[PDB]
Order: C-alpha cells, then structure tokens, then sequence
C-alpha cells in the first residue's frame, strides 16, 4: 500500500534506499539493511531526528515519511 | 624482538602492512601545528623514515601551538627544531630536515622529491601548493596537501591511480553460493538425510545445509524458480519451521540450527553477483588491454576477468570463508573445508591465468607469489581504485567542477562554503603579500578587502553562488590562526590517509576533505 | 609567558564574529581568566588522555588534573606519546602531569595515582569541566552517576551552576565517538547506553564441548581449563599481562584446536581473546581527543556553541562523520528525577526482582544490592558485593508479600556500575 522509500545511510557514509510502510517495525528496517550490506542486525543502531530506534516500535510512532534519512550510529568502548 | 610495543596496530593492518610503514619514507613540508600533529602520527606506530623541509625560523606563536617545538626553539630553523623532539618519539625512525624553502628546492632540486613514498605539504600558499602539485604530478609522487585556518581544516589528496586489494570492508554479504551451488558443495549437502537423522544430530546439522536441504524441497515443490519476493521467503521460512522434530508430548523442540536458518533465509539467498564496483573494473582500459608495463595489479585484475569466461560459469572465486553458525565441531569443520578446499582450487586456477598473461608480458610466471594470490582470491570482491583529479584541473577555468560546489551550496552552511572562502583568502595573501584580519589594525577594513576577492573569485570561475557575509567576517576574525585542536583533528585524519597510501590497504577519501570545527561536521568533496 | 605564545588562542577570546555563543564577550582578560582559575580534570591518562592533555595544555588550560589507574606496559607505546620505553611500571598520571609540565612551560598537570572510585562527590565537586578517556563501559557509566549526583535540585527544580559538563571520547579501531554530556540536561551516558556494540560472549555449551572457531579453544581454557587443572599454584588468578600464564593458554589452546580440527590459534589471538583487546592507533585517538578538547575550550570560554551531543567518526573507508542530538530519555535510570515503575506479582520470588534487574536491555545491572524501609530499620533484602552479606540474606531469594513488601513501595538499588542510589517503586498485579 503506503510504499515509503526512505534512505539509510550507514558508518562510511554510503546511502541505500529502503521500501518500508508505516506499520513496519524497526527489527525489518534493520534485516531489509542487512539484505543489502551484511550488516548484521544486532550490530545496527538507527538514529532519526535524535531518536534511538526501538526494534519492537514501528516506522510510524517515529514519524518516518518518505525522502526519510536514517543514520546508522556506533558507540566505541575503548581510550 | 619487541612487536609487542606495535601489538594494537598489529591487529589491523598485520605484519605485511607493518612492514610496509617500516620501509616508507616520508616528506613533511612546513613544521607547523599541522605538520607535526601529521608526522606525529606516523613516528608512533613506526614509520620508516622522514625529512621535514622547512625554511623558517621559529616564531614566537610557533612555540605557543607546537607540542614538538619548546620555547628554546624561537630563533632557531623550524624543520631541525621539530625533528630532534619528534625522534625522542620512536627510536626506531629515522629523521631528517632540509633548511632549504619549498619554492627553492623547486628551483634547484626538483627531483630531490623522487625519493618520497608520500609528500604531505601543510599550510602552502597559493603559488607554491599549485608549483608543487604540478611537479610531483608529472613525477608522480602521491600528495597530500593540509591546511588548517582558523576553526576549517582542509585536505586534498592526489595520486594518479591508487589501486586497492585488502580494502578492509566493515561488512559485507557473505559468499555462500547457495543459489548457484559448486559440484563438491552439492555432494557434502546430499551426505544429510534430514528424516533419518539421529537425535543429536538434528540438532547440531549447520543452517547452511539446512536452508540447502529445504531449498531442493522448495525447487522439487515449485518445478521452477527459487524464493525471491518477500511473500516467498515467508513461505519458504514456514516449511523450515516445519522439519522442527516435535516430541512425546506433542511440542516443538528449541532447535536453534533451525531458528538461525530461519533468520538467515534474509541473506543467503542473495543471489550470487559480481559486484558493480568489480564490474566497473574489469570494463577499464587499464585492464582490458594487457601491456608489458602494466602493474602487479592490473595482470591480477586480467587473471580475474578470465576465470569470469572459464572456470568460474560467469562469477568471481569462492571466498573460502564463511561465518560461525549453530553445530557440533565436525559438522562445522567438514563445512569449512568444502569452502576452504575450492577457493584453494580458483586460486590456484587464477594462478594459471597469471602465467597464461606472463607468456604475453614476457616475465617469469613466479613474480607474483602464492602469499599476494590468496589476498587477491579472498578479497576478489573487494577491490577498489581510486583515481584523483590533479590540482591543475580543479584550479582550471574550463575544468572546474562547477556542478559540484553549486549542487552544495545550496545548503548556504555547507562545508563547501569553507573551501570557497580558503580560496578567496588565498587570492587575498597573493594581492596583499599578507592573509587577513591577521592584525587587530586590520580587521575592521579586510573584511571589506576580503568580500572584493570572493567576488572576483567567484566571477572568474562563473560560479553564481551566494556566500553569507558571516563567513567573510568568520574568516578575517580567524587571522591565519592555527588553532592547535582544529590542527589536531587534521593530523589524524590526514595522517591515517597517508598510511592508507603506504600500506596499500584501506580506502583513500577521494580528493577534498573539510572539517569544520565550529559545528564538528565534515564532509568530501570531489573537486 | 612569552611575546606571541597565545597568539594562537588570544583571537578567539579579544575579537568578536558571527558565530559565537550568545554569552560570549570580547575581552583581553578572558585568557589569564582561564589560565589562572578555570579547573579542568582529565580523566585517564592513556591513548586518548595524553592527547587531551596536550591538545588543553596548549589550548590555554593551566590547572588541569589526571586520574588514572594503570601503570605503563610495552604495548601503550604505539600512540600513549607521553611515554618512553625507559618508564614502563611507572604510574602513567605521574609520567604524563611530568612530561607535559616539562614541554609546556607554566602548566600546572597535577597527576591522581587513583581509581575514580577512590574519589567521593567532595572532590569531583571541586572542578569546572571533567573530560575522560575511558578504557570501557562501567567506568563511563561510574563517572556519568558521580556527576548526576552533584545536581542540586530544590524541590523539583534543577540548580544550573551545580552542572557539570562531561565530555567523552571512545575509540575502537579506525571507529571513534565523542559526547558533551550536561548531567539533567542532556542525553547522558545511560541514555544512550544500548548504542554500544553487542559485547559478544560464547553459548558456555559451545565452549564446553562444541567449538568451531579458534577463539572457542581459546575461551575454553580461559574460564574452563584453567580452574580446572590450576596450573600455575591452587589460588593464584589467571594474570593476562604475565608472559607465562599466556604461554601456557596458548599451547593448550593449540591441542584443543588441533584435536578439533581447528586452524587459528596464534599467540596474537590468544592475547586478544583474553585481555579482550581492543585494536588502536594513534590517528583515530588524536581525531576524537580534539573534537573533545575544542568543545571543552568552546565551554568554558563560550567561544562558540558547543557541539551538540554526539559526533560518529569512521576512518576505513574514505572519511566519514556523524554529528547528531542524543534525545534524552525521559524515564533514564540515571539522569531522570522520579524514581523507576517495576511491576511485580506479590508472589514474585525476589531472584524474579533482581533478574530483571539485571537482564533488562535499559538497566542493565551486574551485581545489584536491594534495600528496603521494611518495618523500623531500612533492611538489606540480598547484597552481593561483601560476601558476608551474600550469605546471610541469600535464602530472601525467596518469597515480595513473604518479605512485608507492599503495593507502592521504594527499594534502593545500589551496583557497581554507579555511585548513584538508583530508586525503584514497586507495583502488585
Ligand atoms: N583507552 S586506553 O588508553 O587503552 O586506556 C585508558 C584507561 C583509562 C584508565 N582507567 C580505566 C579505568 C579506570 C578507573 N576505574 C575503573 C576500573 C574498573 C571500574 C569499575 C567501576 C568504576 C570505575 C572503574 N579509574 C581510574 N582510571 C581508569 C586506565 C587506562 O589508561
Ligand atoms: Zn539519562
């Protein structure tokens, strides 16, 4: 139906588009990713307008519409 | 033999690229912030050797910015001062300095950079920076050019061609072949009989197998095509979920190896595919057409577009890896070896079209060894050339990347915005002999000054972009500052860069870096 | 001071321009301001320590201090700069306050030879930006809690002037991270505590007995065939520093492997699996001990706005950079004021409590302690840090209603993790 196209752009900067719908939760955002990249799931972390995304949530209680950018996003343990 | 010390460098770029950094030799042109955070960089994991031309003397400020220039140093030659505190680094580097400028060597000793891996020039004028990149084009010598002013740090890399094997990704899709099964893979996946299986061994089959098992079932079930739309693959996830073994009481059981095989249905049925970097590659003059000149490369990249024809059915080697899974130790190690086994066997056959191009090029077939093969092999996919435009055609009116910097301005914050203003800055040094707002006399009249040369920058190069005035008041406030932080981030990032050319491994940026210190945003650009 | 040496640094403070904090005012004095009085602490003094400390000390910082625990070895000597071969098993605070005190005339590095856990909120109290370079997540999450800790609010509203800002870097590879923190303003350290990679450990089954990668082997003689043969003496821990202890790993680790069919297994490996090794080099620390050092010199002069919140650095392929706003999270175990909802059955065991307590992906607690106002006395329900009291309150693993627990009720928490009393109200089904 809704037939959304956001992007996701990964940690070297490499943008790919995404066919999701609003009902979508964020666990499918994250294996339609690894589809394309091989990143694996449980190594993503998606960031949209300042928001950690939930894996259970879904696109639409994010607010994600269409042109929509997600940002994949580290967090490195060492110094 | 202490390779403890470089243990934590050891685990990325290993021996060989170790090796690599140990034999290079380095050239830093103007000892500055900048270039000492750069150089120091490459003196800790060990670079080989380097020389610091620099033909001034330490100022004052010099001293206040530096961490390898003390207050002792204020009167004494820039490149020598540098050079006795960045060797107190790592005894096992060899430095050097020339007291000669930059301009001069080019008058009297051009070849004199011939002996270089990387020249690294930092905080170069206008006229220089453009001399220089000239020359070392034509002598083909990789450059990297730095800058830092005031919070913006800038730098632009310039090698011809920079072909890279071991490109180091941080994921990728792995290389199963499933869909497109080789005959000894075929013979280990009918060795299972999944009905007639034990109780244990159930359990403890990897997801590979598994997925191939059901995938016969599906192509039995369907006399045709294999699982594509994401409805299918539901499907095709259900009837695995199927050969789940219930028990006595009538519930399925917690075997994993199957859940894993389920989750995996999302990539390993990729579809086996050259990629379109790969593609681009062999559809390249530079490998299409074999001469006796042709680098160790360009005779690899031949050798892989041949197996394409022949031995490979239309598809790169076997990577001969392949990821942990869910089974017991024999299962698992029989599996690695019926991958490991056949990419031995594309190698070697890649090996014989390495020879069968040798014959033409008129060389001993055992120049490239089988250390440099497996490499090659394992990293088929991977490969990647970066070419970059020289200086000479970014700076040329008829040769501008007009598109690009219009296309970026139109965010008028864009880093690009930087750029714009560097080069107006630096037609402001050639028309002044000084940089702006540099003096608290000259602020208030430069920043009029300043807007006159962006202007006439912009109209030389017909670029009808509009720049904020904040940026010419950003600027002269600046007054070619070097302040040692922004100076800081540059010599990592610039530093890294020139470790990527020596070693050969990881992925250059291609041509303009801009970081911007007052929002902590960088971008590059393709000048 | 020396004609010319702040040159550098003095335009940022006498001139004016553009893009500068709203607060910012021009002056000649704000320099020997910040030299003289602005009290900055570093904490950590390894790869990305001795960076912050140059990159302050040449920034205009004076009265600056270092925490760090460890003592220097052969393998900090890659990027640790501060350091000479000729100073292993010395104190790193100690070589890296001497070596700068020395390189940058006037500097006033004053080196704690002490675990941060050594200091109270008295001392962290004392300073005016608190910068670190941490080894791993416990510690980032300790420092986050002591910070919060010091906010003052008086009665439901928040005392400016008792925040501290907190800048953090992290490094891993040729991937970095840096953070500026506002404790109670901003996302902090435990609201964007899931964005840490998953910190990969073995099914101890795989270990047992199913292994199929050389790091498997490994793993097994680290917590499996080391207790169980005890090599070294009865009672003497495994040390993954010592030449020896890892000799001996390495071997044993070979015949597993080999009898498995395991090619793999290098002394490299071996080193790493054990002492969980993080690979690291000095470009990456240098980029992200910068980026921290500039938000720290753009706080405390109010040069410029402070970066907001976070900023992703990737060095593998080409250059790239994220920079990005950390939405605080408004239920935050840490930051957040009103105490946590748990809701339980009031036949809920206890063991039930504490296993959400520690498993919960937002929590995640690794030896928590459990208080109670249970009749007059607060009461120690189970506490597992003094083995004492792990065995006179282990039976209370048992029961909530048993226990006198009622609907509404707080527990204290307290863990390793953080300084902090982290408060729980509990709800009955
Ligand atoms: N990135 S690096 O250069 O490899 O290493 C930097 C570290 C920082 C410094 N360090 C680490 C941890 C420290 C502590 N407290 C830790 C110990 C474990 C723990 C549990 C709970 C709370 C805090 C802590 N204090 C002081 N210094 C520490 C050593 C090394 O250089
Ligand atoms: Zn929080």
């Amino acid at each position: 139906h809704h037939h959304m196209l956001i992007k996701v752009k990964t940690l070297t900067g490499k943008e790919i588009e995404i066919d999701i719908e609003p009902t979508d939760k964020v666990e499918r955002i994250k294996e339609r990713v690894e589809e394309k990249e091989g990143i694996p799931p449980q190594q993503q972390r998606l960031i949209y307008s300042g928001k950690q995304m939930n894996d259970e949530k879904t696109a639409a209680d994010y607010k994600i519409l269409g042109g929509s950018v997600l940002h994949l996003v580290l967090a490195l343990r060492g110094g | 033999l202490k390779e403890q010390k470089y243990d934590r460098q050891l685990r990325l770029w290993g021996d060989h690229g170790q090796e690599a950094l140990e034999s290079a030799h380095v050239c830093l042109i103007n000892a500055t912030a900048t270039g000492t955070e750069i150089l120091k960089n490459l003196v800790l994991p060990g670079i080989g050797s380097f020389t610091i031309i620099d033909g001034n003397q330490v100022s004052g400020e010099d001293a206040g910015n530096n961490f390898f220039l003390q207050r002792s140093s204020i009167g004494k030659n820039r490149a020598e001062a540098a050079m006795e505190f960045l060797q107190e680094l790592n005894s096992d580097v060899s430095g050097s300095f020339v007291e000669e400028s930059p301009e001069n060597l080019l008058d009297n000793d051009p070849s004199f950079f011939c002996r270089f891996t990387v020249v690294v020039a930092t905080q170069l004028p206008e006229s220089t920076s453009l001399r220089l990149a000239d020359v070392l084009w034509n002598s083909q010598i990789p450059l990297l050019i730095c800058r830092t002013y005031g919070l913006v740090g800038y730098m632009r890399i310039i090698i011809k061609e920079h072909p890279v094997i071991e490109s180091h990704p941080d994921n990728a899709l792995e290389d199963l072949r499933l869909d497109k099964p080789f005959p000894e893979l075929r013979e280990h996946f009918q060795s299972y009989d999944l009905d007639h299986m034990e109780k244990k061994d159930h359990s403890h089959t990897p997801w590979i197998v598994i997925i191939a098992k059901y995938l016969a079932q599906w192509y039995s079930e369907t006399n045709g095509r294999i699982p594509k739309t994401y409805k299918e693959k539901e499907d095709f996830r259900d009837l695995i979920r199927q050969g789940i073994l219930k028990n006595e009481n009538g519930a399925p059981e917690d075997e994993e190896n199957f859940e894993e095989a389920i989750k995996n249905v999302n990539t390993a049925l990729n579809t086996t595919q050259i990629p379109s970097s790969i593609e681009d590659i062999f559809n390249d003059d530079r490998c299409i057409n074999i001469t006796k000149q042709t680098p160790s490369f360009w005779i690899l990249a031949r050798a892989l577009k041949e197996f394409v024809a022949k031995e490979g059915q239309g598809n790169l080697p076997v990577r001969g890896t392949i990821p942990d899974m869910i089974a017991d130790s024999g299962k698992y190690i029989k599996l690695q070896n019926v991958y490991r086994e056949k990419a031995k066997k594309d190698a070697a056959a890649v090996g014989n079209h390495v020879a069968k191009l040798l014959q033409s090029i008129g060389q001993a077939p055992e120049s490239i060894s089988e250390k440099e093969l497996k490499l090659l092999c394992s990293n088929s996919a991977f490969l990647r050339v970066v070419r970059c435009r020289s200086l000479a055609e970014e700076y040329g009116l008829d040769t501008i990347n007009k598109d690009e910097i219009i296309s970026s301005m139109d965010n008028p914050d864009n880093e690009i915005v930087l750029y714009l203003m560097l080069r107006a800055v630096d037609r402001f040094h050639k028309q002044q002999g000084r940089y702006p707002g540099v003096s608290n006399y000259q602020v208030e009249e430069d920043i009029g000054k300043l807007k006159s040369c962006l202007t006439g920058f912009l109209q030389e190069y017909g670029l009808s972009v509009m720049v904020k005035d904040d940026y010419v008041h950003e600027f002269c406030r600046y007054g070619a500052a070097e302040p040692h932080t922004i100076a800081a981030f540059l010599g990592g990032a610039a530093a890294q860069e020139v470790i990527k050319i020596i070693t050969k491994q990881f992925v250059i940026f291609n041509n303009t870096y801009i970081y911007s210190g007052m929002s902590q945003t960088s971008a590059t650009f393709q000048l | 001071d020396w004609e010319g040496r702040w040159n550098h640094v003095k335009k940022f403070l006498e001139r004016s321009g553009p893009f500068t904090h709203p607060d910012f005012e021009p002056s000649t004095e704000s320099l020997q301001f910040l030299l003289d009085t602005c009290k900055v602490l570093v904490i950590g003094a390894g790869g990305l320590g001795c960076e912050l400390l140059k990159n302050l000390a040449l920034s205009g910082f004076r009265q600056i201090h270092v925490i760090d625990m460890d003592t220097i070895d052969v393998s900090n000597l890659n990027r640790q700069f501060l350091f000479r071969p000729k100073d292993i098993g010395r104190p790193k605070a100690e070589v890296a306050a001497e070596f700068l005190n020395d390189r940058v005339p006037n500097c006033n590095v004053v080196p704690h030879f002490n675990k941060i856990q050594d200091f109270n909120d008295t001392f962290y109290r004392q300073f005016h930006i608190i910068v670190c370079g941490l080894d791993s997540i416990i510690a980032r999450r300790w420092i986050n809690g002591m910070l919060i800790s010091l906010l003052n609010y008086e009665d439901g509203v928040l005392d400016p002037s008792s925040i501290v800002p907190l800048i953090d870097g992290g490094t891993e590879g040729f991937k970095g991270n840096a953070r500026v923190i506002l404790p109670g303003m901003t996302a902090c350290i435990e609201c964007t505590l899931e964005l840490y990679p998953p910190q990969v450990n073995f099914p101890m089954c795989t270990i047992a007995s199913m292994p199929r990668l050389p790091e498997h082997c490994i793993e097994y003689v680290r917590m499996l065939q080391w207790p169980k043969e005890q090599p070294f003496g009865e009672g003497v821990p495994l040390d993954g520093d010592d030449p020896e202890h890892i000799q001996w790993i390495f071997q044993k680790s070979l015949e597993r492997a080999s009898q498995y069919n395991i090619r793999g297994v290098t002394y490299r490996l071996t080193q790493g699996v054990v002492k969980r090794i993080i690979p690291a080099v000095a470009s990456t620390n240098a980029v992200i001990a910068a980026v921290c050092a500039t938000e720290v010199f753009k706080i405390a002069t109010s040069a410029y706005i402070p970066l907001n919140n976070y900023l992703v650095f990737n060095d593998v392929d080409g250059l790239y950079t994220y920079t990005f706003e950390a939405e605080r999270k408004e239920n935050c175990p840490a930051c957040s004021q009103l105490p946590q909802n748990i809701q339980f059955s009031p036949s809920a065991k206890l063991q039930e409590v504490l296993d959400y307590l520690t498993n919960s992906a937002s929590l995640q607690m690794k030896s928590p302690a459990i208080t109670a106002t249970l009749e007059g006395k607060n009461r120690t329900l189970y506490l597992q840090s003094v083995t004492s009291i792990e065995e006179r309150t282990r039976p209370n693993l048992s029961k909530l209603k048993e226990l006198g627990l009622v609907d509404g009720q707080e527990l204290a928490v307290a863990d390793v993790t953080t300084p902090q009393t982290v408060l729980f109200k509990l709800h009955f089904t």
